[PDB]
């Protein structure tokens, strides 16, 4: 045996940071690849809180089915976990301008000013705060049933607007709005969604009592500002429910 | 969603009853067959993929104008909705079957069936069928009256258990029809 | 899903609305008084 | 309504399975703790009044300034019905073998009784020493089986973490 | 993995609670069947070297046409991949005898389990066609106890009604 | 049904804008190239009674397990069952080659296709069998045109791709 | 920029699909297509710097209040950053004849061109009546082929119907 | 999230093996004190809403600077969420105790809780004397030699299940110093 002596970069995880030069440039490049990794626990905090409410005393929901058949619960988060690549995978503009539109719904939230610190700074976190909320407080348009056809025109009269965001300037496809990745995959997404379908109008007597008040008060918080606006909000929940938040492409 | 030991406080809550032996010999008698009931839940998994291929080739044999073109289960697309439909409907009488009663059956399933099986066009004579081909197939599973097959069980008296999910399926043709 | 004008395939709501409700409850009014 | 059944069959369900090995051998294990959890209840459904006699005294032993005026307990239908609002705690643990699980606590004496006993201003702390004292007025050979008690033990501490 | 305490323990989690009588009393069945289930897994483990050959020869042998070029048996080095598979899948199925679920299977043999054999030509059936004859070879009165031999079974056509 | 003019003027729909200078240019295509699909449609539907049965008996001459009884043509009535299937698949084809675009395949031949096959036990080996044989069965100059049997083929192998 | 295939592979890629025959025929209908307006780009690219001359004052023409003290022309430096401007959309234009659609204009031209010229105070009228005054100055059979002309004023009034 | 039993399979098919004699030794001998298992967890569930006060008045009071101003538990939302960390841990290792395995521990309560208090500035020298009271409770709970609390309890051993529970609390100590 020859004594090998250890490497002069293994022994650079053993100094001590020093100010004055590139001493900073590598104490800065491991500080914020560490504050990355403490909002991703400051989002999941959150998240299964939040979702802690949806399964209220420990026994499951109809809510948070995610399969029925055989094979549809496992193929869900191959579609998920391909969507978040794709999530990141945006430009600057895309990214930076869906910085600054949830600090601004965040913003118009949070009870605490200790809470609207925690969402300027961990921009992971004032994202999934705003998804969460809407998961509980049922004001998705996964959640909303159209009480009238009307309402069924209302609804799909915003969210031809909210699909128009999919797409560039130019009217070439975003790569937000994508349903499949492989092949049979987007036909699989599609039986997918219909369970979620038939059982969000499969809810208690007592809880369409609950989101009907809270779209009307989920529209006319964040996207209302005149007297109009709402009004299309107190008339038509489901209307309002559809009102997404400018940093999804869909 | 209640079980067979959520029934007996719910109709003495609604009397501020205390429950008493006078009531509780019946649960007594529960877990006396209590063996016999996860020991005929597992006479449904074993075999269960191959159930409702027996059921829908019993629907097409019995009625072959689905195969036309106007027919219900014609597609690739609704063949296969409607074999994913002949599951779903066992899988919870399934649970039925094991909870002890059906109060999730009638919460989950049937909470909006009807509507959706009128307001679609899926025909409910031949959906009265499929459940009455496995009201029929869990009688020969239960009572192992299987013709191809064999089960190993201990066997005895199980056939008031056997009656028990026959009046189930009996609860799900009275929901959609 | 999207709204049932685009981007998606077959029917929804198989749920009584308040207003289907109240046919009910005047059927069952005037069979009784028939 | 929680219980081993409805646990196994619900977590199940947001994965479209059937009954698998694991949720056929949790209700094998529901007939192991079968003959105490019915055991305890005919003793407590059969001698429900001096029971909770002894409930409601403790409230006082404690605090006997709830006989003040301006209080929670000033004339007799404040005590009567005070009476009868432990022996409601004392019917839900009979409902709560039963079922066993933490079915009937959640659901009707748990959830948003924070804002019922605080708005309407009752001490808290007042239920507490009532539901605290038959923890430990029991006896466990005298009482019922030594493996029953080990249970009704196990849901009166549960509604003392929850009040308190 | 899905045992029979990582539901009820993740069950008790996602509402933030503390594992009560319903998360402990399904423990409880962790015993009473895991004394006689555990009687069969070790006796799957002594003669696993010949249950390979008992059902895997029995494949090649009725669905014969699979030795011609142009299939995936066509040569004899493939036919130790497709031998290697059933030892692969009656190991997990010792593996699920052990942890009480079926999770090990799961993640393992059923998870991804289609879009392999699909595109690479791997007919499901004639994987079945070794596995439903290995699910009636066994004979419970000389392999091993009864009540192990229906835990053996049911994990068995557990595989049957998951392939398919 | 996917086509050349519908994948434009819903993605036209989709930007919220008028059918542009791009949308109209790609219709021109489906002027010249939609000359040659429309032309080998009487091609098809004129001896759609022997395609049928040219590959239907190929599929008993490779795959020779199948009147085995436990298969999947156990008797004479899913012999016939399966010789109307072959007739349903180039029917939609003739459907693709007059509409222009992958059309009433993926709605029809694709669209849950794997579901239904591996629940009633059918083989994508014996499906691609039929219609493998007869994609490169066919010369240039007899069947169709020289440019008609590029049409025919990358039409063709489509169904062979996707169910397999 | 939205061109006749950046569309329908972005269609494809948002299904997942590969290349149809659908997305293949779509490109056909640019071949012959591009034998037209191809043609008008390198004729514009000649002989940009008299149409632009004659396009420019033909905007101070029709409106001479542009001079007045105050309003957008009125120094010699604001006339000339007016016939660049003309210059600019000239080249816009040029670029959509050879992608093959509206793409360069609505990047680079029309999105976010509403509020620049609100804010600067510039009046948009003033630019359509630049851009309209070389729309109908188009001899068909002298400045280029008849389908190059009718490709060429395709893209000069869908900037018009932009601005306005 | 894996258990002690699901630890054995992951290291047998760490070297692809089946299991054998050699491995149940540790999992037949595991059900044996199981039954002490759930004799122990019921001990530390029926006291933590006692335990977290009688373990966050401890750190208070022997560093009294926390509820100084510009302290880290000074307003009366700090008190409210630094009580809710002291619960999730004690609810997190209670998990690890009964699944016999700290493969919960650092997946859901721990992976990223350093670098959370890092930037949070949650002091984390008063937080291992927050969790080690817990630590120093539980086997003063488990072992039923508290002052204030006698249980009835089966005669025997226990001191082993205070050694596994007293392994899981200083991996929350050792996770974020
Ligand atoms: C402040 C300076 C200060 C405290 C606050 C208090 C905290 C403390 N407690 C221990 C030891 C135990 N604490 C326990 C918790 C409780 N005891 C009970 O009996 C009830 C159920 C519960 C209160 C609701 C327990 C069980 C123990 C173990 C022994 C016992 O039987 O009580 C310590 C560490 C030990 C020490 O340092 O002496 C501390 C700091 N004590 C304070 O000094
Ligand atoms: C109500 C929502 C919820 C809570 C709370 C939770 O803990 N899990 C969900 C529902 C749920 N799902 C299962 C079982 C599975 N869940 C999935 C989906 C996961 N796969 C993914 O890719 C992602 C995105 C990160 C998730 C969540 C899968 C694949 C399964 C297993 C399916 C199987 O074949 O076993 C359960 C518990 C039942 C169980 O078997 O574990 C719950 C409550
Ligand atoms: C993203 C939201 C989209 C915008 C914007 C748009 O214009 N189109 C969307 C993206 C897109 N999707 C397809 C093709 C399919 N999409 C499918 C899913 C839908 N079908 C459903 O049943 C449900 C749930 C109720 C949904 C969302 C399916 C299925 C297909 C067909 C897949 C295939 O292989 O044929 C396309 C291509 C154009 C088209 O409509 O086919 C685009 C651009
Ligand atoms: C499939 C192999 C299953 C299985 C199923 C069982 N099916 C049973 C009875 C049954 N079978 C049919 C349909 C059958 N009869 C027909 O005329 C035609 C074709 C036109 C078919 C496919 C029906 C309608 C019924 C209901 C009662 C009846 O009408 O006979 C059955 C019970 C009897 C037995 O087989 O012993 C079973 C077990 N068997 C299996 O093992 C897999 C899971
Ligand atoms: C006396 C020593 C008691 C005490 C009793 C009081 N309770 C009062 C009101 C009240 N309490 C409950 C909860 C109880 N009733 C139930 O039905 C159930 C379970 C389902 C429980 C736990 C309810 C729902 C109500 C309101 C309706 C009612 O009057 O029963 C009360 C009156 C307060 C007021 O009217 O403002 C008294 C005096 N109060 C005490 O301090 C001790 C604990
Ligand atoms: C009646 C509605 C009209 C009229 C119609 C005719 N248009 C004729 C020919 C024509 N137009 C275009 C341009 C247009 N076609 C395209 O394919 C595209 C882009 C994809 C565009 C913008 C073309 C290319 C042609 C064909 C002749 C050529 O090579 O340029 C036409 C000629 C006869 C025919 O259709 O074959 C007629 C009658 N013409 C009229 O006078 C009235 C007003
Ligand atoms: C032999 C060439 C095949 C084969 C064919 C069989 N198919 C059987 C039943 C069956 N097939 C389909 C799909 C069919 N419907 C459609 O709409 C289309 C195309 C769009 C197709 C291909 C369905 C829905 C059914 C069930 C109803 C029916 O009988 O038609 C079948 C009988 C199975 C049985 O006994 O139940 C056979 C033999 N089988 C093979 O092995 C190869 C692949
Ligand atoms: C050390 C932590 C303790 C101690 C532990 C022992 N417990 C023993 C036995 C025991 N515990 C239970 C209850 C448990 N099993 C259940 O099924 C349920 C509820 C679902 C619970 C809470 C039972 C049933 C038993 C068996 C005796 C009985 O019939 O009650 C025990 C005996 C040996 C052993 O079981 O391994 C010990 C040593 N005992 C102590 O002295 C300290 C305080
Ligand atoms: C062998 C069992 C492994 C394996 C080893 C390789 N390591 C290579 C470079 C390398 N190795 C170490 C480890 C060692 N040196 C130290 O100073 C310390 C402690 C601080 C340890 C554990 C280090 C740090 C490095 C990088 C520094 C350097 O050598 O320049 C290496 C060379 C790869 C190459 O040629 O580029 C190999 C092959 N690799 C293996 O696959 C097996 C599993
Ligand atoms: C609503 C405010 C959003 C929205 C979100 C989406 N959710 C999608 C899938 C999905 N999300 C959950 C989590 C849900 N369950 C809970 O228990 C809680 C709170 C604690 C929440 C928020 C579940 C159960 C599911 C279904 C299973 C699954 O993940 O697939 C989803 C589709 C993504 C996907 O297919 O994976 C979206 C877009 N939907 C909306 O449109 C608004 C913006
Ligand atoms: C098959 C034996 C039936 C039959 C079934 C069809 N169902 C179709 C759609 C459909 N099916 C269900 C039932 C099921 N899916 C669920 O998610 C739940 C509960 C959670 C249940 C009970 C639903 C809800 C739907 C609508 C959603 C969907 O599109 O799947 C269907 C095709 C409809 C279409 O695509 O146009 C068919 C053919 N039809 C029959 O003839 C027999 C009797
Ligand atoms: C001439 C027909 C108009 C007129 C125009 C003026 N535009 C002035 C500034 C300006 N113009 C544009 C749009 C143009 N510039 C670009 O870079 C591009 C795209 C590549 C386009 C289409 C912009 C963005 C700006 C502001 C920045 C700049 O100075 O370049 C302008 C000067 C404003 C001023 O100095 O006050 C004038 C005068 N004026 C006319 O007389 C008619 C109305
Ligand atoms: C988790 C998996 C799991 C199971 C499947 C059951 C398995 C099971 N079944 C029975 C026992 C039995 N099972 C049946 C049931 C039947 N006999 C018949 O003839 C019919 C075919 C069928 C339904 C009527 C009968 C009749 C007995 C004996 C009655 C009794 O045990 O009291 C017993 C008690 C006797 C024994 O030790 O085997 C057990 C443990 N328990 C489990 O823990
Ligand atoms: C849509 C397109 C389309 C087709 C191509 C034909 C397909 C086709 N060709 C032949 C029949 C034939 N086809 C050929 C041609 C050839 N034989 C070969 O082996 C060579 C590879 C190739 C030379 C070019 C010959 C020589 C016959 C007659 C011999 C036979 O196949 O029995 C037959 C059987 C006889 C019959 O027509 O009934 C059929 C169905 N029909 C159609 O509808």
């Amino acid at each position: 045996v020859t004594g090998a002596v250890s490497s002069v970069n293994m022994r650079r995880f053993q100094r001590v940071p020093k100010v004055s030069g590139f001493s900073a440039k590598v104490t800065k490049k491991n500080v914020n690849k560490a504050l990355d990794k403490a909002d991703m626990f400051f989002a999941k905090s959150v998240t299964m809180e939040g979702k802690a409410a949806a399964i209220p005393y420990g026994v499951y929901g109809i809510q948070c089915m995610e399969g029925s058949a055989k094979g549809m619960a496992h193929e869900k988060r191959a579609m998920a976990l391909s969507a978040a690549f794709r999530m990141n995978q945006r430009s600057a503009a895309e990214k930076t301008g869906a910085m600054y539109e949830n600090r601004r719904l965040a913003l118009i939230l949070a009870q605490n000013d200790h809470q609207e610190k925690q969402y300027i700074k961990y921009p992971k976190l004032a994202a999934a705060a705003l998804m969460a909320s809407t998961e509980v407080t049922r004001a998705c348009q996964r959640y909303a049933v159209p009480e009238s056809i009307e309402e069924e025109f209302l609804a799909a009269s915003v969210d031809k607007v909210n699909k128009m965001r999919g797409t560039t300037a130019s009217g070439v496809y975003k790569s937000s709005c994508v349903e499949g990745n492989a092949k049979g995959q987007a036909e699989q997404a599609r039986v997918a969604a219909l369970a979620v379908a038939f059982r969000s109008a499969q809810k208690s007597a007592s809880q369409f009592a609950a989101e009907r008040y809270a779209q009307s008060k989920y529209g006319r918080d964040l996207f209302s500002s005149t007297h109009f606006e709402e009004g299309y909000a107190n008339t038509y929940p489901a209307m309002a429910a559809a009102k997404r938040a400018s940093s999804y492409g869909y | 969603m209640l079980d067979a030991f959520s029934r007996v406080v719910v109709n003495s809550d609604a009397k501020a009853a205390y429950v008493g032996g006078s009531d509780l010999q019946a649960l007594k008698s529960f877990i006396a067959d209590g063996n016999k009931r996860l020991d005929a839940v597992n006479s449904i998994v074993s075999n269960a993929s191959c159930m409702v291929s027996d059921a829908v080739s019993g629907m097409i044999c019995e009625n072959p104008g689905l195969i036309s073109p106007g027919g219900n289960c014609y597609t690739n697309r609704r063949m296969a909705a409607c074999l994913r439909d002949g599951e779903i409907i066992l899988r919870y009488v399934s649970y039925a079957l094991l909870a002890g009663d059906a109060s999730v059956l009638e919460d989950r399933c049937l909470n909006g069936l009807k509507e959706t099986y009128i307001a679609l066009g899926v025909p409910t004579n031949s959906s009265i069928r499929a459940v009455s081909i496995m009201k029929a197939q869990a009688v020969a599973f239960i009572t192992n009256t299987a013709t191809e097959r064999k089960m190993s069980f201990a066997a005895g008296d199980c056939t008031s258990l056997a009656s028990e999910v026959a009046s189930y399926f009996d609860r799900v043709g009275a929901a959609i029809s | 899903q999207t709204g049932l004008v685009n981007s998606k395939f077959s029917a929804r709501m198989a749920k009584k609305t308040a207003k289907q409700t109240k046919n009910k409850v005047d059927e069952y009014m005037a069979r009784s008084v028939q | 309504m929680k219980s081993v059944i409805t646990t196994v069959v619900s977590a199940a369900d947001a994965a479209g399975r059937f009954p698998s090995n694991s949720d056929l051998e949790s209700i094998q294990g529901n007939i192991q703790r079968s003959a105490a959890r019915l055991e305890a209840a005919e003793k407590l459904a059969g001698n429900h009044e001096a029971v909770v006699k002894e409930a409601g005294d403790a409230c006082f032993a404690k605090y006997a300034y709830l006989k003040n005026p301006g209080e929670a307990g000033e004339n007799q239908e404040k005590i009567n019905k005070c009476y009868r609002d432990v022996d409601h705690y004392m019917r839900l643990v009979n409902y709560c073998l039963v079922v066993g699980g933490t079915g009937p606590l959640d659901e009707w004496g748990i959830a948003g009784a924070r804002e019922v006993y605080r708005t309407l201003n009752l001490p808290t702390s007042a239920y507490v020493a009532s539901i605290a004292y038959t923890r430990d007025r029991l006896c466990v050979p005298r009482d019922m089986s030594a493996q029953a008690g080990v249970e009704f033990s196990a849901y009166l501490d549960y509604l003392i973490n929850a009040l308190s």
